[PDB]
């Protein structure tokens, strides 16, 4: 037959689609695990989906992924109340079997599965607490405490009178009865969470609204028959308006520039100017824009001042994001903005950066970006190096400056590797500055080559 | 807390006497 | 204006013995929280 | 450059408002716009 | 004229490609867009 044929590989693929969904169910993937399941025929594949979730819960690999598992079942239950109807039936029989088998591993697998079904309003309260009576009839205490850690949140919200009486009966055992040792600290841990109020047992995937889940609170008990419809999991033979205004005005960036300029101009000292900037609590994406205003306020002066340098150091030693805005601004000043600046403004820049480089608020490795070349050195860029290095010589002294230029590996300033016309350029640069003592290593390499 | 910092009063002072800890002070 | 600034404040017992630095500020002359007045000292080149 | 129907805000007074009144800026504007209307190319030489 | 704010409503060529008698269709589009502009402003900002 081709009709018995077609209905079998249709029955095969429906099996072969649900099982990779159930294996690939995780948090932040529930709605997509629900999407590809909804296009699969759940109504025909009714025990195909029931046997895939019950076996995957029980495997003891899971136990962590139970709160994601029941969240799909609640997505099923509001779509179809009949899907979770049989799926709530089998988990009752699974416990009633394995409790009479005394299977503590497989019971507590189901016992965490049923409690999160109650948290997701799949099952009633009466099915849960009547399990809690049959567990509290014998010992079974390593099972029943793991239930009441998870289920006791919602259950004390709904059925608080009966649920206290269970707490009332359970408390009789710890006080006036001898028990085993290792289970004893499990019994009193259940009373330790009562006073901390269950804030470590109520986190999960409530991914339906309290009305978006059509509330099919099934009123089962574990004392009734549940019909065991295993005959569906086999094969059978069916004869069946925002207005997007572009803003070119940039009033916002002008109004923020006035606020920062006024913080600076109202301050006596740079310690008190940095305090007011740190008080504003500027966002991370605006901090590069703040270092840019501070430098442009400083170049409007006639001379350098310690105010802008003292203020800058207070921001860098506050938090490492202000450190990053100063490392980013030093490259913007050298690579983009050099052409814009007049010679009087390059005195204030090189003394500003050379002061922060010499007291180590910037690394000496920030000078790595600088490359001395006939072709790729700006005339206004070379005026920046002279003013930055005159400041480094004055603060450190020349003998201390040779220690730090040796410790860094900056090749564009001091090339020892070749290209002998560039070695000619650098020695000629630094002796014009007044630093021939720095050049003496490069002077050896040139006479060898010529 | 007062912690030994501040004016004894803002009465002869012409100020309100409001004190705040400096955020630019590293420690 | 010279006196809308925040004035540096420190522990007075320690300050007589060693320079403590600036750890606290007190208020100078009162204004609204957003509303600063510039000070003459920021407009004068220092002698050095 | 537009390929869609779209709204754009501009500021035709640039930053004149800091130092003139809006009476004065509206007079500067409509003299600049009147001279670009009477002779566009020689008006642009004056600005540039 | 007080603030200098310029609301430039760009009109793409795609609106004109399917009609005729455009010289009085144009003024009916302008009154749509100006009235759509006035409604989007809050009533503190709407013009007298």
């Amino acid at each position: 037959d081709e009709d018995i044929k077609f209905q079998r590989e249709n029955w095969e693929m429906i099996r072969s689609h649900v099982s990779p969904i159930i294996s690939n169910l995780t948090m932040d993937n529930l709605q997509e695990s629900h999407r590809d399941l909804f296009q699969v025929n759940i109504l025909i594949g009714r025990n195909i989906i029931c046997k895939n979730v019950v076996d995957f819960t029980l495997n003891k690999q899971n136990g962590r992924l139970i709160p994601a598992l029941s969240a799909l079942i609640a997505l099923l239950n509001s779509d179809i109340p009949d899907i979770g109807e049989t799926l709530a039936k089998e988990l009752m029989l699974m416990f009633v079997q394995q409790f009479n088998r005394k299977d503590y591993v497989s019971c507590g697998n189901i016992l965490q599965c049923l409690s999160i079904l109650f948290l997701y309003d799949v099952i009633h309260e009466i099915v849960i607490l009547q399990i809690l009576l049959l567990l509290l009839e014998k010992n079974s205490l390593r099972l029943v405490i793991a239930v009441m850690k998870i289920c006791g949140w919602k259950l004390a919200l709904v059925s608080k009178k009966t649920h206290d009486m269970i707490w009332e009966k359970l408390r009789y055992i710890l006080q006036t009865q001898e028990l085993s040792s290792t289970l004893r600290e499990s019994l009193e841990t259940l009373f330790e969470i009562r006073q901390k109020d269950y804030k470590s047992g109520s986190q999960g995937l409530f991914i339906l609204d309290p009305t978006s889940y059509t509330v099919h609170t099934h009123s089962y008990i574990v004392s009734d028959e549940d019909e065991a419809n295993k005959e569906l999991g086999n094969f059978e033979k069916c004869e069946n308006s925002q207005l997007q205004i572009y803003d070119m005005t940039s009033t916002n960036d002008v109004e923020f520039k006035k606020k920062i300029y006024l913080v600076l101009k109202s301050s006596l000292s740079g310690d008190e100017a940095a305090h007011k900037l740190l008080k504003l609590k500027i966002a991370n994406n605006l901090k590069k824009s703040v270092v840019d205003i501070i430098i442009k306020s400083s170049l409007q002066e006639s001379t350098f001042s310690k105010f802008y340098s003292i203020l800058s150091e207070r921001m860098i030693t506050f938090h490492r994001s202000w450190q990053t805005a100063y490392n980013e601004t030093f490259e913007q000043n050298y690579t983009q903005d050099i052409e814009d600046y007049e010679t009087d403004q390059l005195r204030i820049l090189g003394k500003f950066w050379g002061h922060l480089i010499s007291y180590e608020f910037l690394p000496m490795d920030c000078l790595k970006i600088i490359k001395l070349t006939e072709e790729e050195s700006c005339p206004q860029g070379r005026i920046f190096i002279k003013f930055l290095f005159q400041e480094l010589v004055n603060e450190l002294g020349l003998d201390e400056l040779q220690l730090r230029l040796n410790s860094s590996k900056l090749d564009g300033m001091f090339p020892l590797e070749g290209d002998a016309e560039h070695i000619r350029y650098s020695i000629n640069f630094f002796t014009a500055i007044g630093l021939g003592l720095l050049t003496e290593d490069m002077r050896s390499r040139l006479t060898i080559i010529q | 807390s007062y912690n030994g910092i501040g004016l004894k009063s803002a009465k002869g002072s012409s100020t309100s006497g409001h004190v705040q800890r400096s955020l630019a002070s590293n420690n | 204006s010279a006196s809308h600034i925040l004035i540096p404040a420190s522990d007075l017992s320690w300050s007589k013995q060693t320079d403590t630095g600036i750890t606290h500020f007190r208020a100078g002359m009162t204004h609204e929280d957003e509303k600063l007045i510039p000070t003459i000292f920021r407009y004068i080149t220092t002698w050095e | 450059k537009a390929t869609e129907p779209q709204m754009v805000l501009f500021n035709i007074y640039d930053d004149w408002l800091d130092r003139i009144s809006s009476y004065t800026a509206f007079s500067r504007l409509t003299l600049l716009l009147r001279a670009l209307k009477t002779n566009e190319e020689s008006a642009k030489m004056i600005l540039l | 004229p007080k603030t200098g704010h310029l609301f430039l409503k760009i009109i793409h060529t795609s609106v004109w490609a399917g009609q005729k008698r455009l010289s009085q269709l144009a003024k009916w589009k302008t009154a749509e867009e100006v009235s759509a502009l006035v409604r989007s402003l809050p009533k503190e900002e709407q013009p007298k």
